[PDB]
């Protein structure tokens, strides 16, 4: 292998992952947001922010670095974050080592403008020697031994569906849902509000709650039902009637208990109410009358495959993609999720056999994007990736 | 390979450095060498630096290389290792004179590291050990792992290492230190001192430090029966004290606990998490204060245990007056425990386990160095091939 | 005895430096620090016992 | 060129994944061995008339009346767990002696004549110790046949707060 050690940085819209290419896990996972506390001042890091957030001090406000595109939109802040990472976590001059960072799949447009802002940050400001940009869905797929794959990423910003054929990304078939993890935070909060008393500028408390009890609730209460929930209900009812009538147990009546710490208070949901939260990802027409069933994850996956079949047979691409389905993302770890994504895919494409792949290790999908970039950085040849040097920048600067 | 006479363990910390050369073979002994962690740095006109054990003719400056556990001066730190290492060679070379053919012929080194050390620092240290000290075999063992290996080898646990000015919190899952969860709070033993100064204004520092180190200072959660009790100055002066001797540990205990909670809550595999919460390991000088560990446990329970809120439970029991099943929660921890100490290291039992990290290293080094497999340390072979980078092919 | 010679007589051979390196395919336009192997051409003592516990 | 780029990346990716798994295994394997090392260290450690008059006091200290019963106590009140009857002076003295022996980490054998309430003495000692220490168990009792049901009835009557597991009947 090569005589080098890279810094690997992944700026997700929710989490930021950083570490060196020579070890199996990242040195740090910190929030892709910061507190601006006021003479201004910028707080980064999971415990630093949760401490400051709990202080409940006026003028403290949480801002974000990554928009819903998965792309950085506040570049002055991003530099401060990178400085923070290099200074306090990796503890190395940014000038020494090659850098590997990620971008999300796009349709192609915002690409050049981004690349430029990265030149300015990597070169003008940090003095990085050289960097590679890997495309998240692509790296994750490669890290998994796959050159062609339908990559279904369910993160905080929403679902990102990306067909990848023979190492190439099909941009026009790239699809980004708007409903994911962060959406789930909103719904858990709005729904539980009356039991916990509670029912931008108030960013600090929203954030702190999202990062504390709401995060635990998601990891322990929510489940995704295997089949359209409204149907599951009608069925379980229809069956329940017969057990009852017959003599003279509906699974949705099981209760689940969550200790809510801030008030030392038990919150009990029935299994249906637990299934209900993720149902919105699949049938978002159930919150507002302003969402079409087509904004739901099932129709969306289908849309993106069909748009893959338009290249540039279809019942071949369909077959390729569907035998290499990759399910990934923090939110994809919610119990029942893989199976519903599968059921939802299988019924839009009955003629085909689906085979899906997913990291089964809890940690590794939360940071599978970073894991992907890592396996790119450990590729044995410099010729395997585009490596931008200070040169490239100079030459772009000409007219 | 290898002679047990020859195994050298060094455990450097901000104030002092525990050292041992040779393992006893019968049972493990608590390290007897404790060298203050500092070196003198004379500056020689023309720019360069020289390093001595004493202020040479009052010409040298006093460098303290490790602060808050972090290496702040990597050059003085390596000079300090050499100073220790050389001293050991001289000592043994006098006493026995055939030493260079026996005890000093192949010296493997185990260096206990701290979570905060750079990769850059770890590589430089590796280079120093192979190039300057001309040693041939090196393990760099993280402090956290030494801890878990001493504690009857725990796959999942949490280390709470209470220093003087800071406390490290370090979760271990599947025998791996979880770097992204690791952290320290800027708070430790001195906090007790500080709490006490506020409670006893007319005392001074040495008086307060003496109380903390006395038989009558404990954390509560027979001495506790007496309103007042007595203890003796560093200088033999008798001092009486009231309820203050059961105070001063609280602010620290609460701070550590809040941190432990946020940390373990970010372990993603709940099945791992449950295990960690059931193997809390507390280490460091402070922890030898009578009552301290149990008090810290008590607080983790009070703050974090998942269990039915008492009022809720009291209603349900009234209702059933007209047997109550246990409410099951989906969260962890429903059980919190301190990891069980091994009781079969007699010398260690005698002296307490505040420094048990070192026993971790005595065990690992014997394992590793008295068995052929070279999987967990850097050898000359490896150094010759990859250099300091060799280090990353034997991480645990 | 001379500390340096004590170091020399115990435990019985390359050396590495941490420096700029410029990979090739000829040479890529960029640099980066790494641990390179060198070519052919590239104080005191303390008394333990004070520090022994007693 | 393109086909080989993909072929070689796939190769590196697969090799890297197998290297993870290897490191993870060698790690878990080293840990699981130290447990065994610990067990052996523990086993090894574990292995490692006037003369009688003085040896008795010495061995008692390591483990005459003032020495054997250094910890003394007097209990004239029946434990709050025992109900349905009253206690006798002989039973109280026996319970006090057994409690003093337990506090001194000493054992003993009872040689009561007959019908002196040995089951009641055992129940009283166990209930007192459990109420004082909040250490209800685990405890093991050996009862010969033809007396299991009498002990069961006595436990149900005098001490409902202490449950018992009794094996009998068909396999």
């Amino acid at each position: 292998t090569l005589n080098r050690k890279c810094v690997v940085i992944h700026n997700g819209s929710h989490r930021t992952v950083a570490g060196f290419s020579n070890v199996e896990l990242p040195q740090c996972i910190i929030p892709s947001s910061y507190i601006k506390r006021t003479e201004a001042e910028f707080i980064f890091g999971t415990y630093n922010m949760i401490d400051a957030a709990a202080e409940k001090r006026n003028g403290d406000e949480v801002y974000t670095l990554v928009d819903s595109q998965g792309l950085p939109y506040n570049w002055d802040a991003l530099e401060m974050q990178w400085r923070y990472l290099y200074d306090t976590q990796l503890k190395v001059s940014p000038e020494e080592l090659p850098l590997v960072i990620t971008m999300p799949a796009t349709n192609g447009k915002p690409d050049m403008a981004i690349l430029e802002r990265y030149y300015e940050l990597a070169f003008d400001k940090l003095n990085v020697p050289v960097f590679q940009i890997v495309i998240e869905p692509l790296a994750i797929a490669l890290s998994m031994g796959k050159s062609s794959a339908f990559v279904i990423d369910i993160g905080a910003s929403g679902c990102n569906v990306t067909p990848i054929i023979d190492g190439i990304v099909v941009k026009n078939a790239v699809v980004r849902s708007k409903f994911g993890g962060d959406f789930l935070d909103f719904q858990v909060h709005e729904r539980l509000a009356p039991l916990i008393k509670e029912e931008q500028k108030r960013s600090t408390d929203v954030w702190y709650e999202a990062s504390t009890w709401i995060q635990q609730f998601k990891s322990t209460m929510l489940q995704v039902s295997e089949k359209d929930l409204f149907e599951l209900e009608r069925y379980y009812k229809e069956q329940a009637d017969i057990y009852a009538k017959q003599q003279e147990n509906n699974p949705l009546v099981q209760k689940k208990n969550f200790l809510f710490k801030p008030l030392n208070k038990t919150l009990t949901l029935d299994l249906k109410e637990c299934y209900q939260f993720a149902e919105y990802l699949f049938k978002p027409q159930l919150i507002s009358d302003k969402f079409s069933p087509e904004d739901g994850l099932g129709p969306l996956m289908a849309k993106s495959v069909k748009k893959a079949g338009a290249s540039i047979s279809p019942e071949q691409v369909y077959s390729l993609l569907l035998t290499n389905v990759i399910i990934t993302g923090s939110t994809s770890l919610i119990e029942g999720m893989e199976q519903r994504i599968i059921k939802e895919l299988s019924i839009r494409f009955p003629q085909y056999k689906l085979t899906t792949f997913a990291n089964q290790v809890m940690m590794d999908r939360k940071i599978q994007g970073w894991l992907g970039a890592l396996t790119m950085a450990n590729l044995p040849s410099w010729s395997l990736g585009k490596w931008y040097s200070k040169e490239d920048y100079e030459t772009l600067k000409r007219d | 390979p290898f002679r047990q006479d020859s195994i050298l363990i060094i455990y450097p910390r901000s104030q002092t450095t525990l050292v041992q050369f040779g393992l006893n073979e019968e049972t493990f002994t608590v390290p007897e060498l404790e060298i203050p962690t500092q070196i003198y740095r004379t500056t020689r006109q023309d720019g360069s630096y020289t390093y001595h054990s004493t202020n040479k003719d009052n010409k040298a400056e006093l460098i303290k290389p490790i602060q808050n556990g972090e290496i702040i001066d990597i050059s003085a730190f390596t000079q300090f290792l050499r100073l220790i290492f050389v001293s050991i060679l001289s000592d043994r070379a006098n006493k026995n004179q055939d030493a260079f053919e026996a005890e000093l012929s192949n010296i493997p080194l185990l260096l206990i590291t701290h979570h905060s050390w750079s990769q850059s620092d770890l590589e430089i240290i590796t280079q120093y050990v192979f190039e300057s000290l001309e040693i041939n075999n090196l393990i760099q063992l993280p402090a956290s792992l030494a801890a878990t290996y001493s504690m009857i080898s725990l796959q999942n646990c949490c280390i709470i290492d209470v220093g003087t000015h800071h406390t490290d919190i370090i979760p271990i899952v599947d025998y791996a230190q979880l770097d992204h969860l690791v952290s320290s709070i800027p708070m430790g033993g001195q906090s007790i001192n500080d709490s006490l100064k506020k409670l006893l204004p007319q005392w001074d520092d040495d008086q307060i430090e003496s109380l903390k180190k006395s038989p009558i200072f404990e954390v509560l959660s027979k001495n506790s029966d007496l309103e007042f009790n007595t203890f003796w100055d560093e200088k033999g002066n008798e001092i009486k004290v009231g309820k203050q001797r059961f105070q001063g540990c609280n602010n620290l205990i609460k701070n550590i606990s809040n941190r432990v909670g946020l940390t373990l809550d970010n372990i993603d595999d709940i099945n791992k998490a449950k295990a960690v919460w059931e193997n809390i390991i507390i280490v460091g000088g402070t922890t030898s204060i009578s009552g301290f560990k149990e008090a810290l446990l008590g607080q983790l329970l009070k703050d974090h245990l998942i269990i039915e809120p008492e009022e809720e439970k009291s209603k349900r029991e009234e209702e059933a007056k007209s047997f109550v099943p246990t409410i099951e929660y989906v969260q962890c921890p429903t059980v919190i425990k301190l990891a069980k100490y091994p009781d079969y290291f007699p010398e260690w039992k005698k002296s307490g386990y505040s420094e048990i990290i070192f026993l971790g290293a005595q065990i690992v080094s014997k394992q590793i160095f008295t068995h052929p497999k070279d999987t967990f340390y850097i050898t000359r072979e490896k150094y010759n091939m990859k250099g300091p980078a060799a280090l990353w092919d034997v991480q645990f | 005895m001379d500390p340096q010679t004590l170091i020399t007589k115990a435990n019985k051979k390359e050396s590495w430096r941490y420096d700029w390196y410029q990979p090739s395919k000829e040479k890529y336009p960029f640099r980066y620090k790494t641990w390179l192997r060198n070519q052919e051409d590239e104080e005191d003592i303390l008394d333990l016992k004070e520090f022994d516990r007693r | 060129l393109h086909l080989q780029k993909i072929n070689s990346i796939i190769d590196f990716i697969k090799e890297r994944q197998s290297e993870q798994w290897s490191r993870q295994e060698r790690c878990f394997q080293f840990g699981r061995l130290g447990a065994s090392l610990h067990n052996q260290m523990e086993k090894d450690e574990q292995k490692r008339l006037d003369q009688t008059k003085d040896t008795r006091i010495t061995q008692l200290l390591r483990q005459y009346y003032e020495v054997a019963h250094r910890i003394k106590e007097k209990i004239d009140k029946q434990p709050s767990i025992l109900v349905g009857g009253t206690l006798k002076e002989y039973q109280l003295r026996g319970l006090e002696w057994m409690v003093s022996l337990y506090n001194n980490h000493l054992n003993g054998i009872l040689a009561d004549e007959m019908g002196l309430g040995k089951t009641i003495q055992s129940i009283s000692l166990i209930t007192y110790l459990y109420e004082v220490k909040k250490d209800i168990g685990p405890f093991l009792v050996i009862v010969p046949l033809s007396t299991i049901t009498n002990w069961t009835l006595e436990f149900e009557k005098w001490a409902p707060s202490l449950n018992t597991i009794i094996y009998k009947g068909t396999p």
